[PDB]
RNA sequence: AAUCGCACGGCCUUCGUGCCGGCGACGCAUCAUUCAAAUUUCUGCCCUAUCAACUUUAUGGUAGGAUAGGGGCCUACCAUGGUGGUGACGGGUGCGGAGAAUUAGGGUUCGAUUCCGGAGAGGGAGCCUGAGAAACGGCUACCACAUCCAAGGAAG
RNA sequence: AAACUGCGAAUGGCUCAUUAAAUCAGUUAUAGUUUGUUUGAUGGACUCGGAUAACCGUAGUAAUUCUAGAGCUAAUACGUGCA
């Protein structure tokens, strides 16, 4: 889990729109030497917003390993523009229908 | 079809849903080969073939026309007669001479029109002789009420569109004719297949 | 013109290695084609003529395209047609054949559940997949109608 | 023994609504055409790599139906050199 110093590459992101979903993507990164973060993650999370109580974020999928570098992780939204922003609204598109 | 006909030899009691086992017990051959196969079709002149302390049988027709097994000698078992059912003509002299069993032959061998028959062994897939459909030769009749009879061809009448009827001399009793499709040649002066009791 | 699953051998050869080798089932390609397909034709298939003139690629000549393959099937151009007092075109009808029932025979009647062929899966068109579907147990999706709902959306 | 690929789910079943029609029957035509699989024919053991489901780890509209960010992995399904 626990940090010293790291950051995101947003890959593409995407939405189901009649609903209350747009889908937010990174791999969290730090690479080279050493370690998984707070600061960069927080920035992305906060500018993701304008929120109050317990954010609209839920972070909790960090699995990296003991073994190896790839974790990605990435974190959650009700929704958010930054969350639309690598890849804007599909999924309602998939249910437009085909 | 192979199943029906082996199953025909059985008709005392107690197979059919069990059927599958006879074939698996690899004790059945068709034309000297292994097939264990439930949807298999067989037809006239096929040689079918049982164990080990065993026997051989020929698919023939009974007087009505259904296909049935008849006991066959080992000597005869070696050979089979194939009627030339169709031709796509050519090369060099090759027609592609289709036969009744569904066998291809491309090429010589010295002759050859539909309704002629080829005498073939079994192991090599060699053609010993050709039995011409012509007067003076003997034939067996493959279907109908008229089925299961033999005769010598007295004359053939040809018309437009197809060669209509084959006339027979014979009978122990009297003369009869059938369309060519019915006629399966079995013997010539040089080589016969005929040693099977008789007949209207 | 453009691999599995059993082997076993011979050889330089101890297991070492080189290439091959006895069957049993792959497996793809249509290159004539078998059980198991389709499309066409000379014929006949209810009653009503208080239904008597019909039909506008719908008919014909010719060239493409299309398709597994036939073609006004689809499409250009040219020709204006082809059909019907032997019933065309049209209307109604409390599947068609194999057959059922009668009645001495003739006919009448019946045509169906079964066998056979065709067709449709709430109504209608289109499509993917697959050798083969224009698909009851697939989709797409308008409409018709029930359903689920943490009532956003799914759902038959 | 769960998924992927091959064969199958189109056969079969049942109902005559549509339905007088080359619809169906019976006879032919079909080189004017298809037939995979099979029965049958014709052709034919060098070296190899590639990623993937199950399993996993969490999830969104979320109770959802449903499937994906995602670790890991196997292909006579694939791509090749070729007498």
């Amino acid at each position: 889990k626990t940090a010293p110093a790291v950051t995101l590459r947003t890959r593409k992101f995407m939405t189901n729109r009649l609903l209350s979903r747009k889908q937010f993507v990174l791999e969290v990164l730090h690479p080279g030497r050493a370690n998984v973060s707070k600061a960069d993650l927080k920035e992305k999370l906060a500018k993701l917003y304008e929120v109050k109580d317990s954010n609209c974020i839920f972070v909790f999928k960090f699995r990296t390993h003991f073994g190896g570098g790839k974790s990605t992780g990435f974190g959650l939204i009700y929704d958010n523009l930054d969350a639309a922003k690598k890849y804007e609204p599909k999924y309602r598109l998939i249910r437009n229908g085909l | 079809p192979l199943i029906l006909i082996i199953r025909n030899r059985l008709k005392y009691a107690l197979t059919y849903r069990e059927v599958i086992s006879i074939l698996m017990q690899r004790h059945v051959l068709v034309d000297g080969k292994v097939r264990t196969d439930k949807t298999y079709p067989a037809g006239f002149m096929d040689v079918i073939s049982i164990p080990k302390t065993g026997e051989n049988y020929r698919l023939l027709y009974d007087t009505k026309g259904r296909f049935r097994l008849q006991s066959v000698k080992d000597e005869d078992a070696k050979f089979k007669l194939c009627k030339v059912r169709s031709v796509q003509f050519g090369q060099k002299g090759i027609p592609y001479l289709n036969t009744y069993d569904g066998r291809t032959i491309r090429y010589p061998d010295p002759i050859i029109k539909a309704n002629d028959t080829i005498k073939i062994d079994l192991e090599t897939n060699k053609i010993v002789d050709f039995i011409k459909f012509d007067v003076g030769n003997v034939v067996m009749v493959t279907g109908g009420r008229n089925t299961g009879r033999v005769g010598v061809i007295k004359n053939r009448e040809k018309h437009k569109g197809s060669f209509e009827t084959i006339h027979v001399e014979d009978a122990l009793g009297h003369q009869f004719a059938t369309r060519l499709g019915n006629v399966f040649t079995i013997g010539k002066g040089n080589k016969p297949w005929v040693s099977l009791p008789k007949g209207k």
